[PDB]
């Protein structure tokens, strides 16, 4: 139990950027390979990311995908399949096409 | 100024998902 | 891949799900009245609560009794364009229970 | 072979134990206060853009060749003589800057074929001309975004009135089909057997 | 629509500037003077003298046509007040309008669904009765 060492302003700059990371599918794939989805703390932090959907806050977010990505990740079977490489490519290709 | 405008994604265009949901919310169907 | 891995928000309106049930039963009535083929032993049916139900006398401490209602989206009305056929979904009552 | 940064350490901090300790904090009302400071989302209002808060300014980048403003519900157009034009004023300043750019490029070709080391001056001419072109087109856009929003809101209204009227027709059809077939009753078994002895006779 | 495309056209013009000059520098230039022409054939990659003239004439034509296109688009451009008051007022009228139409829809929609329930009950009576009696 190390004492927390966070910064106020910095962690909202950071949480913005992290949401952005969540937009990337390959980052989700690596994340799953590293079995970060095994940890319950992570999932509570995801719900903490729900604060970023709020209008004043979402006004800042750059890549919309993450939001969608986040709702996508609320299904655990989805988490084990973003561990998969094939589905990963399916997701990337799906954005690429929308784009 | 800023006035609230009401728009509900009218530009953009299933019971199996309903079933699965109800399956988790009240368990078996039969009851 | 989104729509397959998508998952709805966890709230289900129980007044809603009743109204689904009403519309579902009602829709099995629609189907069955204009479903092409009923077997004559099945000619008497009850459109239950949620369910379609079907009774034929039988032994081993029960009646041969099946309940049908279905989840295929595409057909729900197309079930009538497909007078030939339909996904139906069952729930049959005997004296056993698990099997 | 490819790799990305791990998320914040404080993700690793979360436990439902410390969560339960902070709801016990809520029930009571150091460590707990640090936890709630950690749980709040303190947004920021202004001042930081790197990894601006408003869009980029043309005067900020280089010198701006002209300025203008139009009154509410009024537009300016005048008749001045280059090819004796009588046309709108913003557009004329534009056309002017464009033909001008054309000429400055012709100049550039020359100074290439006669004295190449002199080009920096002239390409500067070019650059400010293009940047002004753009700044001014940018001044045109906000109205265009607004009118596009207008057209969108108009689409929603059209869907709304059309949906209302369609529903009206459906409801009238339903009332009339309901009235045609109306034979309302309870305890229908009595009416089924009454109908059997009616059919018999 | 219009404004973004014209923006694209001036961008197209700049790209044509450096593209053109680069093309011309890239392709044959050797000029003999008094002496005899001689080349580093590999690095040179020459093009025909006539090919040169024709290509630079073509390049001029393309650029001048681009400028004409920008001009005609500037004429296509309709003058508009920078002030948004007229538009804003229109906006507010539409919002109020869709609001009241939405209220009317809501009232008539509740009455609708009530009606639907009624007829649905009468239907259900019919269906079970008809089935039983004929069968």
């Amino acid at each position: 139990l190390l004492s927390k060492v966070p910064d106020d302003k910095s962690r909202f700059e950071i949480e913005l950027e992290f949401v952005q990371m969540l937009s990337n599918p390959w980052y989700l794939n690596f994340l799953a390979q590293h079995k970060y989805f095994e940890d319950e703390a992570f999932l509570q932090y995801l719900e903490y990311m729900e604060y970023w959907r709020e209008p004043e806050y979402v006004k800042f977010i750059i890549y919309p995908t993450c939001l969608h990505m986040l709702t996508l990740l609320k299904n655990p079977q989805f988490r084990n399949d973003i561990s998969r490489a094939d589905l990963s490519k399916q997701v990337n290709d799906e954005i690429y096409y929308e784009w | 100024s800023l006035d609230p405008e009401i728009i509900g994604g009218q530009n953009n265009f299933n019971l199996q998902q309903i079933f699965q949901k109800i399956i988790q919310e009240r368990g078996p169907f039969r009851d | 891949t989104s729509k397959l891995y998508m998952l709805s928000e966890s709230p289900l309106s129980t007044k809603q799900i009743l109204q689904t049930l009403h519309a579902l039963n009602m829709l099995i009535r629609i189907r069955l009245s204009l479903y092409e083929i009923i077997p004559t032993p099945f000619q008497h049916f009850t459109i239950a609560n949620g369910r379609c139900t079907f009774t034929v006398p039988n032994e081993f401490s029960v009646s041969l009794t099946t309940n049908s209602q279905d989840p295929k989206s595409t057909g729900i009305s197309f079930q009538w364009i497909v007078v030939d056929f339909q996904f139906h979904l069952p729930d049959f009552s005997s004296t056993p229970a698990k099997y | 072979f490819s790799a990305f940064p791990p998320p914040p350490p404080y993700y690793k901090l979360f436990t439902r134990e410390n969560i339960e300790k902070v709801i016990s904090n809520m029930e009571k009302e150091e460590i707990e206060s640090l936890a709630k400071l950690f749980k709040k989302p303190s947004c920021l209002t202004s001042g930081t853009y790197q990894m601006p808060l408003d869009s980029q300014d043309t005067g900020a980048v280089s010198a701006s060749s002209v300025n203008e403003g139009f009154r509410a519900d009024q537009k300016s157009k005048d008749g001045e003589t280059s090819d004796l034009i009588k046309i709108p004023r913003r557009a004329y300043e534009l056309r002017f800057l464009s033909r001008s750019l054309m000429l400055n490029f012709l100049e550039l070709l020359g100074i290439m074929a006669k004295a190449p080391e002199q080009f920096p001056s002239k390409v500067e001419n070019i650059r400010v001309l293009l940047l002004n072109l753009h700044h001014l087109i940018n001044d045109y856009r906000p109205h265009q975004s607004r009118e596009s929003l207008i057209m969108l809101l108009e689409k929603q209204l059209k869907h709304e009135e059309s949906q209302v009227e369609l529903l009206r027709t459906h409801n009238r059809q339903m009332t009339e089909t309901l009235e045609k077939y109306k034979s309302l009753d309870f305890n229908m078994e009595k009416e089924g057997d009454v109908i059997q002895q009616l059919k018999s006779s | 629509c219009r404004c973004t495309q014209l923006q694209d056209t001036i961008d197209e013009v700049a790209t044509q500037f450096y593209s053109s000059i680069h093309y011309l520098s890239s392709h044959h230039d050797f000029v003999p003077l008094p002496g005899q022409e001689k080349v580093s054939d590999s690095k040179v990659n020459p093009i025909s003298a006539e090919e040169l003239q024709f290509a630079q004439r073509d390049l001029a034509k393309d650029l001048v046509t681009k400028f004409m296109q920008i001009d005609t688009l500037i004429n296509q451009l309709p003058g508009i007040s920078t002030a948004p008051k007229h538009q804003l007022e229109k906006i507010k009228k539409l919002q109020n309008s869709i609001e009241e139409k939405q209220l009317e829809r809501k009232s008539l929609e509740s009455e609708n669904e009530d009606l639907k329930l009624q007829l649905a009950k009468r239907i259900e009576t019919f269906g079970r009765l008809s089935c039983v009696l004929f069968q």
